[PDB]
């Protein structure tokens, strides 16, 4: 894990999906 | 001359892009006149002919790959025309090889440029053969050589006008129905943009 370490993009997108997952669940408007 | 609505296409979520399913980039390009699209074609009319224009397409190909092999022999003969004339007479084979080497390259350019013009001629064939409106051109070039030859099957345009031409050359119920069914079946983020 300290040779690789950890991209950026990648989790952008993840937890943008995420944000977008939990925010379908209950109620999506966010902006 | 026609024209869109900044608000329609430049605002996140562009509503020019998802009522026609495109990225805004194409969009932007096709409104500020850089790439074509295709606003309609007849796939009933292109079916009966695909068989004779591939004989067509095949029949020209033929003949220029003829003359590609005519090319390849006749300017081999020539080659060793060159090299039988230049070492019958006093000359040494460094001098010799320097001479074979640029008519080798002229052999190469002449089959070189041959076969470009069959790489053209047959990415033309397949892009005819593989057409669905809404594709973009970058080319300018692709496209006059094909609305030169079967221009009169397709209808192509740019501008607010290819647009216009679309949308009214668009049903509406079987996108919509089509997207509430990839929006039950399907799921993950591609539910989310079929929403």
């Amino acid at each position: 894990v300290d040779l690789l370490g950890r991209n950026k993009a990648a989790d952008e997108a993840a937890e943008r999906e995420r944000r977008e997952e939990e925010a379908y669940a209950a109620g999506v408007l966010d902006l | 001359a026609p024209v869109t609505h900044i608000w329609y296409f430049k605002g996140v979520p562009s509503r020019l892009g998802y009522l026609l399913d495109l990225a805004p980039k194409d969009l932007e390009k096709i409104i500020y006149f850089a790439a074509y699209v295709i606003t309609s074609v007849d796939d009933e009319m292109r079916h009966n002919e695909l068989s004779t224009l591939e004989a067509e397409m095949a029949v020209e190909k033929k003949a220029v790959e003829d003359q590609r092999d005519a090319d390849l022999e006749a300017r081999a003969q020539k080659l060793e025309a060159d090299l039988a004339e230049l070492e019958a007479e006093g000359a040494k084979s460094d001098v010799r090889r320097k001479v074979r080497d640029s008519g080798e390259r002229e052999m190469r350019q002449l089959r070189d440029r041959a076969q470009r013009e069959l790489d053209r001629l047959d990415e033309i064939w397949n892009t005819f053969t593989k057409l669905a409106p809404k594709q973009l051109i970058v080319d300018e070039v692709l496209y006059r050589e094909l609305q030169d030859r079967y221009g009169e099957y397709f209808t192509g345009a740019m501008g607010a006008e290819s647009i216009k031409k679309l949308i009214e050359n668009f049903d509406i119920d079987a996108e919509a129905e089509s997207l509430r069914e990839v929006i039950r079946s399907g799921k993950g983020q591609k539910k989310l943009r079929a929403l």
